């Protein structure tokens, strides 16, 4: 009768999967992205200083709409 | 080190427009941006490797980010919806920002950027 | 790092709490001779623990100090393969883990490897 | 900032292992620091690489020595020195209160971490230890390493040569 | 902003901490239950609902019963050692590669060798503080699993981290993308369990306990709040090494839900195998380590070469 | 960089170990100095190299400049301690963190 | 014979051994081939990388397809 | 190289260890031959035949070590300061260094380790001490520019060198002290030129040499033991012991030559009170050779008399003579040498 | 000054190193514990010095190979010390 194991392996599955798709939810209601930004390479880094820089956050974006549009020329 | 006989350019010289465009912004032109503005980022970035004065630079440079926001106000001209929908994308799809996942909303810029 | 650091300091004082509400929490008797003696199956203790414990081992112990030091110079191999030159590079390893065989193999064929016996 | 404190912990942890006595209360006193200067020393470098490996090669060591410290000095004695304890938290509090009110911007060492670097440095935008390792396995350095290994594998001649393991085993007799 | 982002990074380790503390617990239960039905017994099957509170009804026992202030121990080194020896089992935990980052640790590889060696210690001060000739024993029993699985283990690591080309974690997601380092790794997959067991001293390399040699090993001389600990840091170790088998040889999705199907798989193998094998001879195992892992691992390290140097040249 | 007297073939073997020539700020400052010491020798190269190694020098082991930059921190203290600064006006505008 | 004992004896150090014996060879004929192939004139270079039209290196830019 | 095939390799990596050294371009380079010649001096130093011999393996191996590590340490420092492997105008910096590599030799003021460890050395030991293991340390202080320093330690070497020796009995403990005083006579040759020193080496190990294999030859550790030797003519006992002499630097034998050619050049730069206490201290060194050759001079004794027979080896014996040969008769050959003009 | 500032530190550790590896412990074992402090210490200035250069950090790698062969040796030497001993006193080897 194999069945009275499955009980322990769903709670140690559920468990052990609960902090990578709760950040992923904690981050999304926190930063508004999913994935934060990842430090591995220097460009990553120096770029990260530039978005932090002119947003005043890393995570939200600049469009064009940061662009002056018209020049008078 | 700098002393007053060193000559730096004044402060209003050094002032430009400026991109002051996010990281994913502009990840999502590279390829388009980079075909345009490659005759001016060679000419300055070949003078500032066999030259390190950044002062002596400085009149290529302008040309170089006069050319990226040129290519930009094209983008905001045309294909706006789409470049911010891929600019989203490339953004919120992974932490490293690769084009490897965004490959489907990346098509459909592709195709306004080629039609117009 | 500096995040590291901080985790590392919030778990130790975490894991530093569960025994300090075990030592609370914990069933408190009066603590007899008897009771705090050693354990040896039940008969009193002819030999401190504290003895000198032979040794066997202690060749390979030895070699063991040694085997790690070559960890570190076979470590940055993969790092400095794409910037390498690949006969210096391809030369040199091979000539790192022969060298690294016919030393084992030269003192596993002389018996060292074997404990005093 | 903790580089202060790193500084004061390395002090503090070199005072006090001047007076130990008991072997394993030096090998404790060791070990800690080891910790500290591995720490350190990451700090003033494009990368924690050195560490990493620093870190490995010393445990190696502290290992061995206890195997023998269990052998050879297994009978000791450790003895509380409240001179010691009250010194070594005094003068460490003291130093503590002085990094927070040191100028540090003046005390951080001028070695260039990767951030310090410029934006421009080109080199530093590859792998985080690709340059540095490198010529460690180029000409012409690299014979360097290969005298090593034969300096390596000659030593490992040298301990059962020395050591005559046929004799028997090592007690403290 | 940033401010903002470090504070995700706490609760990222909270949240993996409490989670890992909590299915140790539980992976205790199942050790029990899986190694009851290998057995042709039922296992613990009535406290509670079908056996489920278990290991909570234990955790109750174990800490509600009284300390233990052994006579002639350092009373001091004997009462920290758990501490530390729990803390290395979760501290290691932080490495575990995210997709969600949680830290970056570019040589993430190294950092696993490090934090395994220091587990030694734990088990070593505890054995020779208690001051009991089986805790000696069973301390001295285990510095020499140290010896002998240590530096097989980093060669072992140096030949899947050929394969991907750094010592960053992550990059194993990438080339397991079409299929599984398993296949290309069979004879390592199966000599990297075997090593793996050694690190969390577990039958057939069971010497630290020593259970049925040494009455029970350097945990003989622990009772109620450090004993648990220590048992604790055990069963954490465990889980860990089966996921770093799981990151390795088995895809490392890390947020695809098959992966935690994958990590409870490889957790029910260590018990599958503690139910197989008797214990190896306490020499027996320095010998294979020395004569037969050390021998094998370099010897792909010229096949691994080769091979990178030759996929090299074609791309 | 010292001199062996033997020069037998075994200095080829450690002679490249510590040097400036890969990818560094003094590279160039340091190959002008030390080839003036392969011209003139050693001993008489110690005399006539007074601008290269100073220069050499106040390149890598930068005492010239950080020893530049306690007087003016200890100054900017200074004043402040003898009451010349104020608390809100202590520091200049730091720079861009885009940049240097 | 020798190859029966050791075959007898210590079966995976032939074995490893054999496959080691592998690694020289495919690695003989890897790096022949990288420069049977010019392989250190890569076609993408780390870093920004310009050339005078003039410069001796503009002469050998790897020409490929893709 | 006696006894296996293990001891022809530590000589060897003995050889190379010096040589790394003393053809480094750098101190760090130099540093690291250092290490490689210590590993290769212990294992042939050390025999567990004799309680004697590990107590000598220990006090070598912590007195190497200290001071390869201090001299790493000033290395360090000296190139912190300077950031190049010379130091411009010598200072308290490379004075570190120096310290260090006299320890590393056992020059006068930190010789104690030097004769306490050579109660327990074979004699072919004592001679790759004494000779081989002088090459590195002194060769790198010829790049240190350093007076006083350097010319406290001939002060107090040969003085020390030589009052200590009178009271010794044990030869291998008495070549010792009489090492230290010559090795004083390298360093006074150091500050003034090294060809002087290359050769004055030379000969100090040549006859240094010869000593060793006659005491290794017949086995002789004690004074008394020299007159219990039994020789069949007493001529070629009284010639054999007249190498002592020349150790001495006596003119009429080749001993002297090595001494002359440094005063030569001493006297040339005008260090006339060094020569003073110098070849004044001598004398003292000379005494105590006589106190040996009171075993030969004299020439009929009161001998035991249960060997009639020497028991010799003789292709040691057959390069001793011939060494011997020209201990005795090397001067007419100063006109074949080119090396001092 | 500069070498106060920066250079101080790893100074005064280090001559606390020496202090160490003179002072009267029993055991052998104490000299040994206080060499491998002293090597800490050298690798930390060493760092120091090898970082003013950009890239020459990997004769780290060199400095810690001589430094665990002559721990090793120093090891065997104490086993030699037993065998012929039968213990690793200081006070038990002849004074000379
Ligand atoms: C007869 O022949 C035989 C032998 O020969 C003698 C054998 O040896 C053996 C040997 C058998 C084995 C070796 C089997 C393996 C078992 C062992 C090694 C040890 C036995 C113990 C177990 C299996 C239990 C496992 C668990 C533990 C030991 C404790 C671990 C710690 C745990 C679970 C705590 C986890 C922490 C948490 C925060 C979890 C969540 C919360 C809690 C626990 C909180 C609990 C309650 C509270 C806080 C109260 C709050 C209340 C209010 C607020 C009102 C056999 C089978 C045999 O047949
Ligand atoms: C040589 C190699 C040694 C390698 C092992 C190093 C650690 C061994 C330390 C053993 C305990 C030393 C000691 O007794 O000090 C008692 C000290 C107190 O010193 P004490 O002098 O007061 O003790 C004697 C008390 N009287 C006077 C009453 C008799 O207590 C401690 O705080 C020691 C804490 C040890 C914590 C456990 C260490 C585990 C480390 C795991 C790896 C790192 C993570
Ligand atoms: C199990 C043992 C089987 C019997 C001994 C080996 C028989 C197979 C011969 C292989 C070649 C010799 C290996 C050997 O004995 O070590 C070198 C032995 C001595 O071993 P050793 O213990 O003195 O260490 C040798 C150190 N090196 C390598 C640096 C010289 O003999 C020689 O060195 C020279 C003769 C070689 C040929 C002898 C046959
Ligand atoms: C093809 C290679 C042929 C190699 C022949 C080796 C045959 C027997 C190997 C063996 O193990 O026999 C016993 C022999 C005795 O050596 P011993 O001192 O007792 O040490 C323990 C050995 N298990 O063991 C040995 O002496 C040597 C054992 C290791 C030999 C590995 C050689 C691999 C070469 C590739
Ligand atoms: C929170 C409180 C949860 C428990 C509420 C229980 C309410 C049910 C009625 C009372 C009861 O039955 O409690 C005991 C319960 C079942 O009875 P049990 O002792 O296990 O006997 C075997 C049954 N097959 O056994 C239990 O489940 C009690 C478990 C409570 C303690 C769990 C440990 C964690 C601490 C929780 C606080
Ligand atoms: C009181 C003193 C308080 C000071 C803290 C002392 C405890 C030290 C605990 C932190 C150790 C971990 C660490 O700091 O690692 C630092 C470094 C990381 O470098 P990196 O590869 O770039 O990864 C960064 C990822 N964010 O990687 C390393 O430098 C190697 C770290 C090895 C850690 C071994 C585990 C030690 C556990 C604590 C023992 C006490
Ligand atoms: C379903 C899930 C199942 C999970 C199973 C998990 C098992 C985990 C536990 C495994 C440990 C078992 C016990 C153990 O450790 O055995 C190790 C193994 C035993 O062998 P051993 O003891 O050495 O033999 C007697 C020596 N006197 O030691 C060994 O000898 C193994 C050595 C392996 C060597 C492999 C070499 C492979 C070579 C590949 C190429 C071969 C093809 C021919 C050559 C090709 C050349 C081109
Ligand atoms: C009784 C115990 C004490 C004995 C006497 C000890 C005092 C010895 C004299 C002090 C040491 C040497 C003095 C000296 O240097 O004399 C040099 C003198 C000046 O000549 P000049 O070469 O022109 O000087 C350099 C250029 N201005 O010109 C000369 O003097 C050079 C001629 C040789 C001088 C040798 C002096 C040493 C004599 C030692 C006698 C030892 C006692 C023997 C009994």
């Amino acid at each position: 009768m194999w069945f009275e194991i499955l009980p322990g392996a769903v709670i140690i599955t559920t468990l052990l999967s609960v902090p990578i798709y709760a950040m992923y939810g904690l981050d999304k209601l926190m930063i508004g992205n999913a994935f934060r930004r990842n430090m591995d390479e220097r460009f990553s880094r120096v770029m990260y200083q530039r978005d932090f820089r002119l947003t005043d956050n890393p995570y939200k974006m600049n469009g064009l709409d940061a662009i002056p549009d018209e020049k008078t020329n | 080190v700098i002393t007053n006989n060193t000559t730096l350019p004044e402060e209003s010289e050094l002032n430009v427009q400026e991109l002051n465009l996010s990281s994913a912004a502009l990840r999502a032109g590279a390829f388009h941006l980079g075909k345009q503005c490659e005759q001016a980022n060679n000419e300055f970035m070949l003078c500032r490797q066999e030259l390190d004065d950044p002062r002596a630079c400085l009149a290529e440079g302008k040309a170089v980010t006069s050319c990226a926001l040129d290519f930009f106000r094209k983008v905001k001209k045309t294909c706006h919806e789409e470049f911010t929908q891929y600019a989203t994308c490339l953004d919120k799809s992974s932490g490293t920002m690769a084009f490897s996942h965004c490959r489907k909303t990346q098509g459909v810029f592709d195709k306004c950027i080629k039609d117009n | 790092m500096f995040s590291i650091i901080f985790i590392a300091l919030l778990i130790l004082l975490i894991t530093t709490i569960v025994m300090f509400l075990a030592s609370i929490l914990s069933k408190k008797a009066l603590i007899d001779r008897e009771k705090s003696s050693p354990f040896e199956c039940g008969f009193d203790p002819k030999s401190s623990s504290r003895l000198p414990f032979s040794l066997r081992f202690f060749l390979i112990t030895i070699i063991f100090l040694i085997f790690d030091v070559e960890i570190a110079l076979i470590l940055p191999m993969i790092i400095i393969m794409k910037y390498s030159n690949i006969m210096i590079w391809t030369i040199t390893s091979i000539i790192f883990i022969l060298i690294l065989l016919i030393g084992l193999y030269h003192e596993w064929n002389q018996g060292m490897l074997n404990w005093s016996n | 900032m903790i580089q202060l404190m790193l500084y004061s912990l390395i002090i503090t942890t070199s005072i006090i292992f001047l007076n130990m006595i008991h072997p394993l209360a030096l090998g404790l006193t060791l070990l800690i620091q080891t910790i500290f200067v591995c720490l350190l020393t990451g700090l003033m470098t494009k990368s924690f690489w050195y560490s990493y490996i620093l870190f490995l090669i010393f445990l190696g060591g502290m290992l061995v020595l206890f195997i023998y410290v269990t052998s050879l000095a297994s009978n000791e004695m450790f003895n509380l020195s409240m001179k010691l304890t009250l010194f070594s938290s005094l003068i460490l509090i003291f130093m503590l209160i002085l990094s927070f009110i040191m100028d540090k911007t003046s005390s951080s060492l001028f070695l260039m971490n990767n951030d310090m670097q410029s934006i421009i440095n080109m080199n530093s935008y590859f792998m985080e230890n690709s340059l540095s390792l490198n010529k460690l396995y180029n000409f012409p350095t690299n014979f360097i390493t290969i005298l090593l290994m034969n300096y390596l594998l000659i030593t490992l001649i040298v301990i059962v040569k020395i050591t005559k393991l046929f004799k028997g085993p090592i007690r403290m007799m | 902003m940033f401010y903002m982002e470090f504070i995700l990074s706490l609760i990222g380790s909270l949240l993996l901490i409490i989670c890992v503390l909590v299915s140790v617990a539980f992976l205790t239960l199942l050790e029990r239950k899986v190694l009851g039905y290998i057995q042709i017994r039922k296992g613990p099957n009535k406290v509670g609902l079908m056996g489920i509170p278990q290991p909570f009804c234990d955790a109750i026992k174990l800490f509600t019963k009284e300390q233990t202030y052994p006579l002639l121990s350092n009373y001091l080194s004997y009462y920290i050692s758990p501490i530390f020896s729990l803390f290395l089992s979760l501290f290691v935990w932080m490495c575990m590669p995210f997709f969600v980052k949680l830290y970056s640790f570019n040589l993430g590889g190294l950092f696993f060798l490090c934090c395994t060696s220091l587990g030694v210690y734990t088990v070593m001060v505890a054995g020779w503080s208690s001051n009991s000739n089986y805790a000696l024993l069973g301390g001295l029993r285990a510095v020499a699993q140290t010896i002998s699985y240590e530096v097989s283990l980093a060669l072992i690591l140096l030949s899947f981290i050929f394969l991907i080309g750094s010592y960053n974690m992550i990059y194993f997601f990438f080339y397991q993308v079409y299929m599984w380092f398993l296949i290309i790794l069979f004879p390592m997959a199966l000599v990297w369990v075997s090593i793996s067991l050694a690190e969390t001293n577990r039958t057939p390399f069971d010497f630290a306990e020593g259970e049925s040699e040494l009455v029970s090993g350097f945990n003989v001389e622990y009772s109620s709040g450090g004993f648990a600990l220590i048992f604790m840091a055990e069963y954490a170790s465990i889980l860990f090494m089966s996921m770093l088998f799981c990151v390795i040889f088995l895809g490392c999705d890390v947020f695809n839900l098959l992966f935690y199907m994958k990590l409870t798989f490889i957790s029910f193998v260590f018990i599958w195998v503690r139910g197989t094998l008797p214990r190896f001879r306490y020499d027996k195992l320095m010998y294979l380590a020395w004569k037969c892992f050390l021998s094998f691992s370099l010897n792909y390290l010229l096949f691994f070469i080769g091979f990178k140097i030759l996929l090299f040249s074609l791309l | 960089s010292l001199t062996p007297f033997l020069r037998l073939p075994l200095t080829d073997l450690t002679g490249c170990l510590i040097n400036h020539q890969t990818y560094d700020k003094c590279g160039k400052f340091e190959m002008k100095m030390m080839e003036c010491f392969e011209a003139y020798g050693l001993e008489r190269g110690k005399r006539e190299c007074a601008d290269l190694i100073s220069d050499f020098q106040e390149c890598v082991g930068m005492q010239k400049q950080l020893m530049r930059f306690h007087a003016m921190r200890n100054e900017r203290y200074k004043q402040w301690l003898k009451g010349e600064r104020k608390g809100q006006e202590f520091f200049a505008d730091p720079p861009r963190v885009d940049a240097y | 014979s020798l190859l029966k004992r050791a075959w007898n004896e210590i079966p995976d150090i032939v074995g490893g051994s054999a496959l080691a014996l592998a690694g020289i060879v495919m690695a003989t004929i890897g790096v022949a081939n990288y420069y049977a192939k010019d392989g250190d004139n890569r076609r993408y270079k780390l870093g920004y990388v310009v050339y005078r039209h003039d410069d001796p290196r503009a002469l050998k830019v790897r020409n490929d397809e893709d | 190289m006696f006894n296996n095939s293990s001891k022809i390799l530590f000589i060897t990596i003995m050889i190379i260890g010096t040589l790394i050294t003393v053809t480094s371009n750098s101190w760090l380079g130099a540093w690291m031959g250092l290490e490689i010649n210590l590993l290769s001096f212990i294992p042939l130093l050390s025999d567990n035949n004799n309680l004697m011999s590990t107590e000598a393996s220990l006090k070598y191996f912590l007195t190497q070590v200290l001071a390869s590590t201090v001299l790493l340490f000033s290395s360090i420092l000296l190139m912190l300061k300077n950031n190049m492997n010379n130091e411009i105008n010598e200072s308290f910096t490379s004075m570190i260094i120096m310290s260090a590599l006299l320890l590393k030799s056992g020059a006068a003021p930190f010789h104690f380790w030097f004769p306490n460890m050579m109660e327990g050395l074979t004699w072919m030991n004592a001679l790759m001490l004494m000779t081989w293991q002088k090459i590195a340390p002194l060769m790198l202080i010829s790049y240190l520019n350093i007076k006083y320093l350097l010319l406290i330690s001939v002060i107090l070497s040969v003085i020390i060198g030589a009052i200590g020796g009178l009271n010794q009995t044990s030869l291998r403990k008495l070549m010792a002290f009489s090492s230290i005083n010559h090795l004083g006579w390298m360093l006074s040759s150091l500050m003034i030129s090294e060809s002087i020193w290359l050769i004055y080496f030379f000969f100090y190990s040549f006859l240094s040499f010869v000593l060793t294999f006659m005491f290794n030859i017949f086995k002789l550790f004690h004074l008394n033991q020299l007159f219990s030797w039994f020789v069949n003519s007493k001529i070629l006992k009284f010639t054999l012991f007249m190498n002592f002499l020349s150790l001495g630097g006596l003119p009429p034998f080749l001993g002297f030559l090595p001494k002359w050619l440094v005063i030569q050049q001493l006297t040339l730069c005008n260090q006339y009170f060094m020569l003073t206490l110098m070849m004044m201290s001598t004398l003292i060194t000379l005494f105590f050779y006589l106190r040996i050759c009171y075993s030969a001079f004299m020439m009929n004794y009161f001998e035991n008399n249960w060997i009639m027979k020497m028991n010799m080896n003789s292709i040691n014996y057959n390069m001793y003579m011939i060494m011997t040969f020209f201990s005795i008769f090397g001067l007419f050959l100063i006109s074949l040498f080119y090396f001092m003009f | 000054m500069i070498m106060i500032l920066y250079w101080s530190l790893p100074m005064i550790l280090f001559i606390l190193g020496l202090f160490c590896f003179v002072s009267n412990r029993k055991h052998l074992l104490s000299m040994l514990l206080s060499l491998e402090f002293i090597v800490l210490m050298l690798f930390f200035m060493l760092f120091i010095y090898l970082n003013m250069l950009n890239y020459e950090s990997y004769f780290s790698m060199m400095f810690l190979t001589f430094s665990v062969c002559e721990g090793a040796l120093g090891l065997s030497i104490l086993v030699s010390m037993i065998r012929t001993h039968g213990n690793d006193y200081f006070q038990s080897f002849s004074i000379m």
